């Protein structure tokens, strides 16, 4: 069913710095020892990228946050979800988000890869759910209410079954998960990339080279998408359905591509080190 | 050298007359493993069908399909294509492929066809315009049919009107074949389309069932996710022949190279976007294109006034691709390498001259 | 209708320019040796317009 979270605390958003990252493979093509310049949908360097996040703080009315909104979708998409625990499951895509039109559907529940192409039923706020016990003292999944129907499926992507976490560990944030969708007129190319970080509350700096994961051939229009979170119910926390809604530390950044020309280096392994932005300085032209 | 400018009588010098050029000796085309075999075994070959006007739909998307071991399998009635030939099948990519179960009775398989209008062809089944498909039945009498009765399957018998293109009307009430409509029991004014189809296993062939299974494909504006399987010949290293792995068609000599390339990443180009290297696609090793033997042929002539012997020069080649002497600058045949050193009279390359000396011949 | 004007409907290769083929051999579909009969993956290369 589709049920209305509230008792939110409202707060003005924030924007970050991604200092120079958000670069990516362009093609399949092993070059060694040289500097290649690309024209394609890349991050600008510097830009002003959206910061969401979700926390729950102790004591007065406090600053219970859950950001999951409905983002635009013009030429692309930056992801780099930046926490400890596993809050960060998916994305959902599509043009309507309703069940009027296909939409794409990429779940990381600790089961299996539900990656979906189908005309869904997503809810104004697609939650997910995990549970804490007491006499069994282990995190498990407890609720999956994201759509509420189903039509002509056109893909169908389970992948092998794995046990995640899924625990709710306190600390500094130590994983960097970002991610790069794009859409050129026939797929939705996803990078994908992970590397360490010992930050809190910002994003680091340095160069990461996002390397390609997958190239479903799902031809849709995709203009809208949403993020999808989880929320923590355990007992500390009680009430009604939409009540217990805690959700840990947990902070993903978002971030528009747009027609940029690069100048990428390549290592003599084949791997990209460096890049030139070639529109934000006189010293990069 | 004489036909070279336009003359019977050509002077002292190397003149450049040709150029040298290595054929390819193959044609080596090295595709993916065949994998994700499309479910064609599984629509064909099933326990229990359905009634003509429950003809269910098995799509299928992002699969290798072959339409060549169905042709060539000699188990069939009708194979009847249209749109697209019988053979060659294999070498077009569609988008998704839409299959049909249903059973219809003798003649009815000669309804099922681009204009053709009979029983089926109104009532249960419509087939619309020119459309690219296929028709595949084969005989039903041997498994479906029962010893005493076979009267599980349904037909209907009549309808209101034509039925419309690639359409399924579920509509199953009683319809007023009479007057003012009846609303009860069936008899008067009342008229059942689905009453029985009646089958038997003393019949012959034209009044026995059969299994048709009518593919429908489809060149929607999505990429082609459902394709034909690609071929693949064996690997010759050390030769210069043509390759095509996955497009990259060139030709040139596929060595071994000690480059270590990205798990993702399949070719590779040098400085001025050139092939230089591939990864074959089903053993997982890096290639080495290097380009095939070429270069160009000149002739040194001491004058055809002095005498008619002639050595050719193949510049870039390393005498084994063609006395031979190998020099710096090629392959110098119909020449003798002398010790000695003398002024030059026909310059050669990288230090190297040639001259007519005494009994008579060209001396490197 | 006539059926006397015939047009061929199966060959091997196609056709030169300025080149006659007045054969009517049995064209060879599947994989089947035809040796000379019509049915299945073994049709007549002529065919009437009517
Ligand atoms: C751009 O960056 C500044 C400084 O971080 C921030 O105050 C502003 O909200 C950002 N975005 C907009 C809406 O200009
Ligand atoms: C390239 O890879 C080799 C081993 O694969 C490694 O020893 C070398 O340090 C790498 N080069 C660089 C600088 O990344
Ligand atoms: C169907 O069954 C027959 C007999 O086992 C087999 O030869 C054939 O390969 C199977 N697949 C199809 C659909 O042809
Ligand atoms: C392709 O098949 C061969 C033979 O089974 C196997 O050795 C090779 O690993 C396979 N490669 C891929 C890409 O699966
Ligand atoms: C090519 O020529 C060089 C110089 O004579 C020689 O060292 C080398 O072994 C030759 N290689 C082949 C392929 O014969």
């Amino acid at each position: 069913q589709c049920v209305n979270l509230t008792t939110r605390t409202q707060l003005p958003p924030a924007y970050t710095n991604s200092f120079t990252r958000g670069v990516y493979y362009p093609d399949k093509v092993f070059r060694s020892s040289v500097l290649h310049s690309t024209q394609d949908l890349f991050l600008p360097f510097f830009s002003n990228v959206t910061w969401f996040h979700a926390i729950h703080v102790s004591g007065t009315n406090g600053t219970k946050r859950f950001d999951n909104p409905v983002l635009p979708f013009n030429d692309g998409v930056y992801f780099a979800s930046t926490e400890k625990s596993n809050i960060i499951r998916g994305w959902i895509f599509g043009t309507t988000l309703d069940s009027k039109t296909q939409s794409l559907l990429i779940v990381n529940n600790a089961t299996n890869v539900v990656i979906k192409v189908c005309e869904f039923q997503f809810c104004n706020d697609p939650f997910l759910g995990v549970y804490y016990h007491k006499n069994n003292k282990s995190w498990m999944e407890s609720e999956f209410r994201v759509y509420s129907s189903a039509n002509n499926c056109t893909f169908e992507y389970v992948s092998q079954p794995f046990l995640m976490d899924l625990e709710g560990k306190q600390g500094n944030f130590k994983n960097l998960r970002e991610f790069v969708f794009k859409n050129i007129d026939g797929y939705f190319k996803i990078y994908s990339k992970h590397t360490p970080i010992n930050l809190v509350r910002d994003l680091p700096q340095g160069f990461s080279a996002l390397e390609p994961l997958v190239d479903l051939p799902i031809g849709i229009n995709i203009t809208r998408f949403q993020t999808l979170l989880a929320l923590h119910r355990s007992y500390l926390t009680p009430g009604d359905s939409s009540s217990g809604w805690t959700a840990g530390a947990a902070a993903y950044y978002v971030g528009y591509l747009q027609p940029r020309t690069f100048l990428l280096k390549y290592n003599e392994n084949g791997t990209i080190t460096d890049a030139v932005d070639c529109a934000l300085d006189p010293l990069s032209e | 050298t004489k036909c070279t400018l336009k003359s019977f009588t050509v002077e002292k010098g190397i003149y450049q007359t040709s150029n040298f050029r290595v054929q390819p000796t193959e044609s080596i085309v090295r595709f993916p493993n065949i994998t994700n075999l499309c479910p064609f075994g599984e629509v064909f070959n099933a326990t229990r069908f359905a009634s003509v006007y429950a003809w269910n739909r098995k799509r299928i998307s992002n699969c290798v399909a072959d339409y060549s071991v169905l042709y060539n399998s000699a188990s069939f009635s009708t194979f009847k294509c249209y749109g697209v030939s019988p053979t060659k099948l294999n070498d077009l990519c569609f988008t998704n492929v839409y299959a049909d179960s249903f059973v219809i009775r003798g003649d009815e398989v000669r309804q099922i066809a681009p204009g053709q209008t009979g029983k089926i062809a109104d009532y249960n089944y419509k087939l619309p315009d020119d459309f690219t498909g296929c028709v595949i039945a084969w005989n039903s009498n041997n498994l479906d049919s029962k010893v005493g009765g076979n009267y599980n399957y349904l037909y209907r018998l009549f309808r209101k009107s034509n039925l419309k293109p690639f359409e399924r009307d579920i509509s199953t009430e009683i319809y007023q074949a009479g007057s003012t409509p009846c609303n009860g029991v069936e008899g008067f004014n009342c008229y059942f389309p689905l009453q029985s189809y009646g089958f038997q296993p003393t019949n012959g062939v034209g009044y026995q069932p059969y299994r048709v299974v009518v593919l429908s494909f489809e060149l929607l504006h999505a990429p082609a996710t459902v394709c034909g399987p690609k071929k693949s010949t064996n690997l010759v290293k050390n030769k210069c022949v043509n390759f095509n792995f996955n497009g990259l068609t060139g030709t040139g000599v596929l060595t071994e190279s000690n480059k270590k390339f990205l798990p993702f990443q399949q070719f590779g180009r040098d400085i001025a976007d050139t092939t230089d290297a591939v990864r074959d696609p089903q053993t997982l090793e890096i290639l080495d294109i290097t380009p095939c033997s070429f270069g160009g042929v000149s002739v040194i002539t001491p004058g055809t006034n002095t005498s008619n012997q002639v050595a050719v020069l193949y510049q870039g080649v390393n005498c084994t691709e063609v006395n031979v002497f190998q020099t710096r600058a090629g392959c110098l045949i119909g020449a003798e390498h002398v010790n000695n050193s003398y002024e030059c009279d026909i310059p050669i390359g990288a230090g190297i001259c040639a001259s007519y000396q005494t009994s008579q011949s060209i001396i490197a």
